[PDB]
């Protein structure tokens, strides 16, 4: 652990040329070639201090940069007094800030900087956390500010943790918890909260982030005696209880998450008094129990059926419950990744598609070949809106196959337009095709792709 | 493949070692598994082609298109398969298939993409006498769809109107075959229809109920009958609503059956059909219908004995 490893975690290490946040060209560990606009000057500039390849151990660049950063710190009348007074580690944090914005920007934190010189660690950390700097990159800033406040690398040891065999073993054990244990054993395993109303007693609760962890393949921390565990417009507040998920609600949500809506319509219209689709409190219980085969909490039951518990649920209203709940769960599952400016890695989106197909690393093995550019939430949710119609989409794909048309990107994008009434962005197709062609031609293994997508869609199996 | 045995069982013409069907053939092969007097194959004359053009211009374009043609017509083996699929699974999303060979996105196809359109829908005796191989003969469907010269185009609207009319023609035609010519099916005649392709292990109870337990009532009219047929096509939404009654450990009585129908098809059945279906398939007499068995007979009748 040192500045190299620190600044390798905050600024990722990139082998090929790119542009940092502002316009300028950059390669390496945050190493700016030149501010010119031409890529060609960058390559030719890059080679003037490397000697003609746009490529790993040629990380002397980070080493010369730090030396220039230290040096620029030291001829600077505002950065130098502070740096000289800091120990080996806090110096690394300040070099880190200089890396991120250069000495002129750093040197503009004149009170925090002045605090670090008077060794007021907690003050400078409270004050620094208040700034745009932190607002723009809050995770980097918290590590830097910890490293300022405590004098230790503890902020980074936690993230330095990438060994695959010990960690896989717990992935594998946990996957079996989800797939084979009872709901009571699953709920108790992943729930993190406890609520103590002495009137009555202690009951375990789940935060939304716990709940999505329950159901997505691939431990008590807090007690509650009006907190908010869920985003401003979140289906979970209908459950009451601050956005927490009780056990009864865990049963209910996992049922309605992975049932196709046609089945709920047919279920509603069957047990409905008049078969039009409007089901009362009691008739609702047999519906959701019947659906389970193929004790709802008092907050929800009033939300649907009114506080007298005598209202009725419209298949139209409930169907929007389901549609809304499916959204927020997809949101939560999207953010369980690395949402850098609201885009996850290409390699991780691939991990959403195969999260329910078990030992399918073999497919992803050849997927990292091609790869860059993140994928927005809207890109993803559109694919997951595409999967809603997968039985209709599998029909179309087989036809285009027998008629001899190839199953390349235009076909898939056309099929998603025609039968799924949604537009699949270009990039998510490249990701989807790199994973499932499996042979290198831009042609999908349609029968195989439809098999894994049938398990993603319903979080089930085969 | 039983369909090649059906085609060959009823085909009445040979041309170039390739066998053909006439609309009269095609009808008989849809409602019968074998006929008492086999047909006479004759070598395809040159009058027939002259006649295949005549019948197109004088034949009902409605739900009598095949009865009017009759022996004036031609249906290749590839066409026959295509027509059978329309009648045994009318819901193979022909729309999306029609829309993939869509030309210029106007939802219509040209004669060239015809052979493909039959091929993608209908696919997934007489080895070489029956195969996908391309033809040089102008068949009745091709003349009607895209014109004699082939220069017309086929809009999906016309093609949906053609599948519906084809279904309607078999229903109208089977009505009279099984009603013995009278204008009202008997409850007993409806049963003979329903159980024509049923050869499973419980046919002794079904048929015993027909004879003993179901011989008096208000007779079944054509539109009462068609409405049952149009129900049998929607049976999978029915099958689901039935399963949910089992998982509810609920016996399916009449009032339940009436409900499963309105959800599956949006329409309700005559009282005399409901009564017939129950009297046949209420094996125990507990006024509770054996839906799993009633559902098996429906599949026999929908599949028309070709294993569809």
């Amino acid at each position: 652990m040192n500045i190299f490893e620190m600044l390798r975690i905050d600024e990722g290490l990139r082998l090929k040329i790119y542009k940092d946040t502002e316009g300028y060209y950059t390669i390496g560990i945050g190493h700016l070639l030149t501010k010119s606009p031409s890529l060609n000057a960058a390559k030719s500039e890059l080679d003037k201090a490397i000697g003609n390849t746009n490529g790993d151990e040629a990380e002397k660049l980070f080493n010369q940069d730090v030396d220039a950063a230290v040096r620029g710190i030291l001829r600077n009348a505002k950065l130098k007094p502070v740096y000289d007074s800091l120990d080996a580690v806090r110096r690394a944090a300040l070099i880190n800030m200089v890396f991120q914005m250069g000495e002129t920007g750093v040197a503009g934190f004149t009170n925090s900087l002045r605090m670090l010189q008077q060794k007021r660690w907690d003050e400078a950390a409270v004050n620094l956390a208040k700034s745009r700097w932190y607002n723009q990159t809050p995770n980097r800033a918290k590590r830097v500010i910890t490293t300022f406040r405590t004098g230790t690398w503890d902020a980074y040891h936690m993230e330095e943790k990438k060994s695959g065999f010990r960690d896989r073993k717990v992935m594998e054990y946990e996957n079996r918890i989800r797939a084979y244990s009872t709901p009571d054993k699953i709920f108790r395993y992943f729930a993190t909260l406890k609520v103590i109303s002495e009137p009555g007693e202690a009951e375990v609760f789940m935060t939304p982030e716990d709940f999505v962890r329950s159901i997505t393949p691939n431990q008590y921390i807090i007690k509650r005696f009006r907190e908010k565990f869920a985003d401003e417009g979140s289906i979970f507040y209908t459950l009451g209880e601050c956005g927490l998920i009780s056990f009864s609600d865990y049963i209910f949500l996992t049922t309605v998450l992975s049932t196709p809506q046609r089945n709920f319509e047919i279920a509603f219209k069957m047990f409905d008094l008049n078969g039009d689709g409007e089901v009362d409190m009691e008739e609702f219980e047999q519906v959701q129990s019947i659906i389970r085969s193929q004790g709802l909490c008092s907050a929800l039951t009033t939300y649907f059926f009114g506080a007298d518990l005598k209202g009725k649920l419209t298949i139209k209203n409930f169907l929007e419950f389901q549609r809304k709940l499916q959204h927020d769960v997809l949101k939560l599952e999207f953010e369980r990744h690395d949402p850098v400016d609201g885009r996850i890695t290409e390699r991780q989106f691939g991990g959403m598609l195969l999260a329910y197909s078990g030992v399918q690393s073999k497919k992803l093995t050849a997927m990292q070949r091609q790869l860059g550019k993140g994928l927005t939430f809207q890109e993803v949710e559109n694919f997951f809106t595409f999967l809603k119609n997968i039985n209709d989409v599998d029909t179309a794909l087989s036809f285009y196959h027998m008629a001899g048309a190839s199953l390349d990107k235009v076909t898939m994008q056309q099929v998603a337009r025609t039968v799924a009434k949604v537009e699949l962005s270009d990039h998510v197709c490249d990701v989807v095709f790199a994973l499932f062609d499996c042979d290198g031609n831009g042609e999908l293994s349609n029968k195989e792709f439809v098999s894994i997508m049938k398990q993603r869609l319903m979080r089930g199996g085969s | 493949s039983l369909r090649k045995q059906r085609f060959m069982q009823f085909s009445s013409l040979e041309h170039e070692g390739e066998y053909y069907m006439t609309p009269r053939d095609f009808l008989f092969s849809v409602m019968f598994e074998q006929m008492e007097r086999k047909t006479s194959v004759k070598k395809l004359t040159k009058k027939d082609i002259e006649d295949t053009l005549s019948g197109i211009q004088t034949a009902g374009c409605g739900s009598t298109f095949f009865r009017d043609l009759g022996d004036k017509g031609l249906i290749s083996y590839t066409e026959y398969l295509f027509l059978l699929t329309i009648l045994t699974k009318p819901h193979s999303g022909f729309h999306v298939a029609f829309k993939m060979l869509d030309t210029d996105g106007n939802e219509m196809i040209e004669k060239r993409e015809f052979f493909k359109l039959q091929k993608i829908i209908s696919k997934q005796t007489g080895y070489q006498e029956a195969i996908v191989k391309e033809p040089e003969i102008n068949t009745t469907l091709q003349m009607r769809f895209f014109g004699k010269r082939g220069q017309r185009k086929l809009h999906y609207k016309e093609f949906r109107r053609f599948m519906e009319n084809l279904q309607t023609e078999i229903q109208e035609m089977e009505f009279l075959q099984f009603s013995k010519g009278l204008s009202f099916m008997r409850k007993e005649d409806f049963a003979e229809w329903l159980l024509f392709f049923t050869n499973t292990e419980n046919k002794d109870i079904y048929w015993k109920n027909v004879r003993e337990k179901l011989s008096a009532g208000e007779s079944i009219s054509l539109d009462e009958f068609k409405s049952f047929c149009h129900f049998t096509t929607h049976l999978e939404d029915f099958a689901i609503a039935m399963q949910m009654f089992s998982l509810a450990h609920r016996p399916v009585r009449l009032a339940e059956f009436k409900r499963a129908v309105k959800v599956a098809t949006g329409q309700e059945l005559s009282n005399n059909i409901l009564d017939t279906v129950f009297k046949i398939f209420d094996l125990d007499g507990d006024e509770c219908l054996s839906h799993e068995e009633f559902l098996g007979v429906l599949k026999n009748r929908m599949h028309r004995g070709l294993w569809v």
